[PDB]
C-alpha cells in the first residue's frame, strides 16, 4: 500500500533492504534515489473489503433524482432529509445494508445494527 | 466520415483471478501480437510511470487498483525511451516496410492513424489518445476489482437501428468507389495509350 | 547556435471564442484589485480571467540534423481566459447553433 | 383557467399532434430525406478528386473534380 | 365508458492599470519568424534553461504515370517534418512533440520592453520533455531481456 | 451416515467438516508483509509478547497474515492444527508462530 | 423500469403482479407480466427444437 | 411502440464548440491530482475534457436543448455517481417523448410545465378542420416535451401519469395502484398505453389478458381481411 | 363477491409486511444466510416464498 514515487526520475520506488543500518530503504531501479522506510509494513493483499461502500459520495449525491429519499434523522445533523443507497460494492456475497447521506451535512451514515 | 472504420481495440487482462502475473496487454490493428500497455503509454511518450499511473487512476488514495498495477508496471521497466517503445511495437506487424528508421516511423504512424480512429486520426493527439486509453483501462480495473459489475449487452442504450438513410449510405458508398476506380483506371489506361 | 535572447517577459496566454480568435487573424488593460478588468479597441470592456495564475515550464520562442535561428521571447506570467457586453455576445454564442450548409 | 394542471384525458390531445405532424412512416421517411440532402453530397465530396501524373523532358498530371449533386 | 367523438361540439361551441494600445504588427518577421509555444513536463518548479547548460542549441534530430493520394498542404506539411525539437548541451537534453490541441484559440501579449503588446497568436504548441536523466537503455537487449 | 448414526446432528456436523473443502483463502482476512529485520523483536507491538513467548539463521521479513474468528468459526478450526499444517507445507525452514 | 427510485425490492418493484386479470393490470405490471410471457415463448420454441432432436 | 422514434444525427462540432467556451477545459491540460473531482466529457463517446462545476454546465445545455438550439434528438446525460457527463449526437438512436416535469410551482409542488392553457390551444387547431397554429413542435421549443433516448433514460425518473401521481396527499373494482411515494418526478408519460406497437394497440383491454395470447393476436391480425387501401 | 375481494386485498397485504420486515431485517443486517446461500439469495427465497404463498 501507499506506493511512493521518484522525483527526478518520477519512477516508483521499490523497498530496496539496508543491512547495515538494518532497516528498509526504497530504491529507484533507474535513477539512484533512495529514502527512508516510512513504515516497516511493505505490502497488503486485502482479501474481504470494505470499502466502496460508499464510491463516489460527491458532493452532488443530493441532487441525484432516481435515488430514493428516506426521513431518518443524521446522528449530526438531526435534519431528516436523506438519499439512501445499498453498498455500491457491486459484487455477489455483498451485504444489503444501507448508507444514508444526510442532504445538509453530507453525513454518511448506516443503517446498520450489526456493527456501526 | 469515410469507410466507416472497424479498428477494434481491446484491453485484455491476463491470468485469472488469484493467479499471479496478471499483466495488462492490448490489440493494436495490424501488430501481430499484443504489447504491454506500460509500453504503449511510452510509446505515446508517458515515461514517468508515475505519469502513466496517473493517466489510470485518477484517485491517488485508491492503492488497490495501483496494486494491479504493479505488475504491469514491472513488464515495462525493460523499456524508459519512446522511440524504443515505437521501435519495439514496429517489429511486431506487417514487417515488409523494412526500412528501419520508417519501421519506428511507420509504427509511429500505426498509432496516429489507426489507432482510435475515432478521437482522432490528425497528428499530434497523442496526450488525448493517452487518457483515453487509460480511461479503457480504468473501466477493466473497476470490473476485476468488483467495483462495477460486468457490461450489459442487451442494454437498448446501446443499440443502434440503421434505417434506409444509413443503409443506403453503406451500399452507395462503396458503389461510389467503385465508380471512380473505374473512371480513374480508364482515366489512366486511355492516358497509358492516349487515347481521345 | 540557438540564442537565449532574453525569456524574461511577462506574457499572458488569452484564451478566446472563435468571433474573437477570427477577429485576430489595440487595447485597453483597465485592471482592478482582483477584480481584473480590460478595455478593449473599438471593443466591450471585456475583463480578464485569472484562467491560471502560476505558470511554469512555460516559455514562448521563435524560429526562422538541421538548425534554424531560435529566439526564446518570453515566459508565460499567468495564463487568462476571455469574458464576453455578454448581451450580444450570448445573443450570438447560443445563435452559434444558427449555420449549416445547403 | 388556463393553467390548471391537465388531467390524464388532456394526453390525448398531445398524441393528436404528435401524429398529425409526424405520421406513422416518420422514419422511414425522415432517415431518407436526410440521406439524400446530405449524406449523398458528402460521400461525393469525402473523395471529391482523384489524380494521375505522368512525368516528361515537363510533368503532365491530370485530376478530375467532383462538384454539386443534382437529383431530378 | 364510452369514447365521445362529439366533444367537438362543445370545443367548437366554447371557443491602477495599465492599458496598453496593439497595432498591425510588421509580417515580414512573421513571414521568417514563427512564434511557437513549449512546455516543459518534469514539473521541475522553474526548470529555465537559464541554468541548463551552455551552449543551447534548438533543433531537430521504371514506371509510367501514377496516381497517389490526396492531402491537403498543412498535413502534407506538418508530416513532412518528423524530425523534433531537441535542447542539449555538446548532457542535459529535452525533446520536443507537437501538442495540437489548443493551437488556435491563444494570441499571444508578450511584455515588451514597454507595458504595450504588438499582436501575437502563437504559431504552433510544443510539449518539451526531458531525456536521458538517468540515461539507460538495451534498445537492443530490451528484447533479449523482455524474452528470458 | 453410518447407520447407527442416524439423525444424530453432531456427528453429522462432524463429517460435513470431514469432507467440505477448506483453502486458507477461505478463512484468512488479509496478508501483510511487513520489513521487521530483528527476527526476535518485532516491530509491531503483539508480535514480541508471542516472539518470546515461544522463543521460550531466519529472514527479516514478517510475513503475518490475519483470519476471521467467524469464517474461522465456522468450518471451526484451532490454529493449532493450521500452523502445523503450514509447518507440515512446506519444511521447518518456515518459522511459523500463531496467535492463540 | 425508471418509474422506480433506486434501490427497490419491494414486491411490486421487482415484479410482483398483484392484481388479476379481471381487474387489469397496471402498465408496469403488464411490462413485468409481458416479460415473464415472453420467455415463455421462447422456452417453447427452444423446447421443441431439442426434443425433436432428442427424440429422433 | 407508437410514440417511439429514431435519430437521424447532426453534427456534434456546435456542442464541443459550446462546451469549450463554457468551462470545459481540454484535455491537454487535464491532471487528475489538481481536479480530483473534475467530471469527464464525452461525446459521441469521445472524452474530450473534463468540467469543474457540472451541474451547472448540465442545466445549461438542457434549457439550451429545450429552447430548441441544441437540437432535440440530442442526448446528454448526467451520470452523477460515475463522475461523468454524456452526449450524443449520433444517428440510429431511439427516443420517445416525455412531459417535463418542473418542481417549480407558484403551487408549491411539482407540475406538468403544460396546462390546460395549451391543452385548448392544440384542440384549436385540430378543429380547424385563424391561425396560430399550435403543433407538435410548439411543445418541443417551449419546453414542455422532451425526447428521451434509452441511456439518458436512466437518470431520470418518470411519473406513470399525472394525476395520479403529482398532486400529494375508493372503487374495490377498481385496479390497485400504489402512490406518488416518490416526490422527485421529473418527467411523465405522455400516455402509458403508447408503449404498444401497432399490432397491438387494436386488442381491447391488453391489460385483461395473459401476456402470450397478445402476442398472438398481434400476428393473427396481421393476417386478418379487410380493406387494404381504398383503391 | 365484496367479502372475498376483501379477504384477498387482505391476505395480499400481508405478504407485504412479512416482505417488508424482511427486507428490514435484511438492511439492518440482521440476517442469517443459512449455509449454502449468501445473505442476497437467502433474502430472494424468502420474497419469493411467501409472494408464492400469498397467491396460492
Ligand atoms: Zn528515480
Ligand atoms: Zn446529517
Amino acid at each position: 500500500t501507499t506506493f511512493r514515487f521518484c522525483r527526478d526520475c518520477n519512477n516508483m520506488l521499490y523497498p530496496r533492504e539496508d543491512k547495515e543500518n538494518n532497516r528498509l530503504l526504497f530504491e529507484c531501479r533507474t535513477c539512484s534515489y533512495v529514502e527512508e522506510a516510512g513504515s516497516p509494513l511493505v505490502y497488503r493483499h486485502e482479501l474481504i473489503t470494505n470499502i466502496g461502500e460508499t464510491a463516489g459520495v460527491v458532493q452532488d449525491i443530493g441532487s441525484d433524482p432516481t435515488l430514493p429519499r428516506s426521513d431518518r434523522e443524521c446522528p449530526k445533523c438531526h435534519s431528516r432529509e436523506n438519499v439512501f443507497f445499498q453498498s455500491q460494492q457491486r459484487r455477489k456475497d455483498t451485504s444489503m445494508v444501507l448508507f444514508f447521506v444526510c442532504l445538509s451535512c453530507s453525513h454518511i451514515f448506516t443503517s446498520d445494527q450489526k456493527n456501526k | 466520415k469515410g469507410s466507416r472504420f472497424i479498428s477494434t481495440l481491446q484491453v485484455k487482462l491476463y491470468g485469472r483471478e488469484g493467479s499471479s502475473a496478471r499483466t495488462i496487454k492490448a490489440t493494436l490493428p495490424y501488430i501481430k501480437q499484443d504489447i504491454p500497455i506500460v509500453i504503449i503509454f511510452r510509446a505515446l511518450g508517458i515515461i514517468p510511470d508515475g505519469e502513466i499511473l496517473e493517466h489510470i487512476c485518477y484517485d491517488v488514495n485508491d492503492w488497490q487498483m495501483l496494486e494491479m498495477l504493479k505488475p504491469c508496471v514491472e513488464d515495462g521497466f525493460v523499456i524508459q525511451d519512446r522511440e524504443t517503445a515505437l521501435d519495439f511495437i514496429g517489429r511486431r506487424g506487417t514487417a515488409l516496410g523494412i526500412k528501419k528508421e520508417k519501421r519506428i516511423q511507420y509504427a509511429k504512424d500505426i498509432l496516429q492513424k489507426e489507432f482510435l480512429p475515432h478521437i482522432t486520426q490528425l497528428e499530434g493527439f497523442e496526450s488525448r489518445k493517452a487518457f483515453f486509453l487509460g480511461y479503457m483501462i480504468n473501466r477493466l480495473l473497476l470490473c476485476a476489482l468488483d467495483r462495477k459489475d460486468q457490461d450489459d449487452r442487451d442494454h437498448f442504450g446501446k443499440k443502434r437501428l440503421d434505417l434506409a438513410g444509413p443503409l443506403l449510405a453503406q451500399l452507395f458508398k462503396t458503389l461510389f468507389k467503385k465508380l471512380t476506380k473505374d473512371i480513374f483506371r480508364y482515366m489512366q489506361r486511355t492516358v497509358e495509350e492516349a487515347h481521345d | 547556435d540557438l540564442d537565449l535572447e532574453r525569456s524574461n517577459r511577462q506574457v499572458w496566454l488569452v484564451r478566446l471564442p472563435m468571433f474573437l480568435a477570427e477577429k485576430w487573424r489595440l487595447g485597453k488593460i483597465r485592471i482592478n484589485k482582483s477584480k481584473i478588468t480590460l478595455l478593449l479597441n473599438e471593443p466591450h470592456e471585456y475583463d480578464l480571467e485569472l484562467t491560471k495564475k502560476v505558470v511554469e515550464n512555460e516559455y514562448v520562442f521563435t524560429e526562422q540534423t538541421i538548425p534554424k535561428k531560435t529566439a526564446i521571447v518570453g515566459t508565460v506570467c499567468h495564463e487568462c481566459q476571455v469574458m464576453p457586453y455578454h448581451k450580444i455576445v450570448e445573443q450570438r454564442r447560443n445563435i452559434v447553433k444558427l449555420n449549416n450548409k445547403e | 383557467d388556463e393553467s390548471a394542471p391537465i388531467t390524464a384525458e388532456d394526453s390525448w390531445a398531445v398524441i393528436s399532434a404528435f401524429f398529425r405532424e409526424k405520421g406513422l412512416v416518420s422514419q422511414q421517411l425522415d432517415s431518407f430525406n436526410q440521406f439524400v440532402d446530405y449524406t449523398l453530397q458528402d460521400i461525393i465530396c469525402e473523395d471529391s478528386t482523384l489524380i494521375l501524373e505522368q512525368l516528361a523532358q515537363i510533368s503532365r498530371k491530370y485530376e478530375i473534380s467532383f462538384g454539386k449533386i443534382y437529383v431530378t | 365508458f364510452i369514447k365521445r367523438d362529439r366533444m367537438r361540439r362543445n370545443f367548437l361551441r366554447m371557443r491602477e492599470y495599465n492599458e496598453f494600445p496593439l497595432r498591425a504588427i510588421p509580417k515580414e518577421d512573421l513571414e521568417n519568424m514563427r512564434t511557437h509555444l513549449l512546455k516543459f513536463q518534469s514539473k521541475k518548479k522553474i526548470n529555465p534553461v537559464t541554468d541548463f547548460h551552455l551552449p543551447v542549441r534548438l533543433h531537430r534530430k521504371r514506371k509510367t504515370r501514377q496516381l497517389k493520394v490526396l492531402d491537403e498542404n498543412a498535413k502534407k506539411l506538418r508530416f513532412e517534418e518528423f524530425y523534433p525539437w531537441v535542447m542539449e548541451d555538446f548532457y542535459n537534453t529535452w525533446v520536443g512533440s507537437y501538442e495540437a490541441g489548443n493551437s488556435d484559440s491563444y494570441v499571444l501579449l508578450s511584455v515588451e520592453d514597454d507595458g504595450s503588446f504588438t499582436m501575437i497568436p502563437a504559431d504552433k504548441v510544443y510539449k518539451f520533455t526531458a531525456r536521458n536523466k538517468y540515461a539507460t537503455l538495451t534498445i537492443d537487449e530490451a528484447e533479449k531481456r523482455m524474452d528470458k | 451416515l453410518e447407520p447407527g448414526h442416524a439423525a444424530d446432528q453432531e456427528q453429522a456436523k462432524l463429517i460435513r467438516s470431514a469432507i467440505e473443502h477448506t483453502t486458507l483463502k477461505s478463512v484468512t482476512i488479509a496478508s501483510e508483509i511487513y520489513y521487521d529485520p530483528d527476527p526476535r523483536s518485532t516491530v509491531i507491538p503483539e508480535d514480541e509478547e508471542i516472539i518470546q513467548l515461544h522463543f521460550s539463521q531466519q529472514s527479516p521479513w514478517l510475513l503475518r497474515l490475519e483470519l476471521d474468528r467467524a469464517a474461522m468459526n465456522d468450518k471451526d478450526l484451532t490454529m493449532g492444527q493450521v500452523g502445523e499444517r503450514i509447518k507440515q507445507t512446506f519444511k521447518n525452514d518456515l518459522f511459523v508462530i500463531w496467535s492463540e | 423500469l425508471p418509474h422506480f427510485s433506486k434501490d427497490d425490492y419491494s414486491p411490486e418493484s421487482k415484479g410482483f403482479v398483484e392484481n388479476s386479470y379481471l381487474r387489469g393490470l397496471t402498465p408496469q405490471e403488464f411490462f413485468f407480466h409481458a416479460m415473464g410471457g415472453r420467455e415463455g415463448l421462447i422456452d417453447t420454441a427452444v423446447k421443441t427444437a431439442e426434443t425433436g432432436y432428442i427424440q429422433r | 411502440s407508437l410514440m417511439s422514434c429514431i435519430s437521424v444525427g447532426t453534427d456534434p462540432m456546435p456542442i464541443i464548440t459550446f462546451l469549450s467556451e463554457w468551462g470545459m477545459e481540454p484535455l491537454e491540460d487535464y491532471v487528475p491530482h489538481q481536479s480530483p473531482d473534475a467530471t469527464r466529457v464525452f461525446v459521441n463517446g469521445v472524452w474530450h475534457g473534463v468540467h469543474r462545476n457540472p451541474a451547472r454546465l448540465m442545466e445549461t445545455l438542457r434549457t439550451l436543448r429545450r429552447k430548441g438550439d441544441i437540437n432535440p434528438e440530442v442526448s446528454m446525460i448526467r451520470d452523477i455517481r460515475e463522475k461523468e457527463l454524456k452526449i450524443f449526437t449520433d444517428a440510429g438512436r431511439v427516443y420517445r417523448p416525455l412531459f417535463i416535469v418542473e418542481d417549480d410551482e407558484s403551487l408549491g409542488h411539482k407540475e406538468l410545465k403544460v396546462r390546460k392553457g395549451h391543452i385548448a390551444k392544440l384542440m384549436a387547431t385540430e378543429y380547424q378542420d385563424d391561425v396560430e397554429e399550435y403543433t407538435w413542435s410548439s411543445l418541443l421549443n417551449e419546453g414542455l416535451v422532451e425526447y428521451i433516448d434509452a441511456e439518458e433514460e436512466e437518470s431520470i425518473l418518470i411519473a406513470m401519469q399525472p394525476e395520479d401521481l403529482e398532486p400529494a396527499e375508493v372503487d374495490p373494482a377498481k385496479r390497485i395502484r400504489v402512490s406518488h411515494h416518490a416526490t422527485t418526478f421529473t418527467h411523465c408519460e405522455i400516455h402509458p398505453s403508447m408503449i404498444l406497437g401497432v399490432a397491438a394497440s387494436i386488442i381491447p383491454f391488453p391489460d385483461h389478458n395473459q401476456s402470450p395470447r397478445n402476442t398472438y393476436q398481434s400476428a393473427m391480425g396481421k393476417q386478418a381481411m379487410g380493406v387494404f387501401l381504398t383503391n | 363477491d365484496g367479502p372475498t375481494m376483501r379477504e384477498i386485498t387482505e391476505t395480499i397485504a400481508e405478504a407485504k409486511k412479512k416482505v417488508l420486515d424482511v427486507t428490514k431485517e435484511a438492511q439492518a443486517n440482521l440476517l442469517t444466510a443459512k449455509h449454502g446461500m449468501t445473505l442476497r439469495e437467502s433474502f430472494e427465497d424468502n420474497v419469493v416464498r411467501f409472494l408464492n404463498e400469498a397467491r396460492d
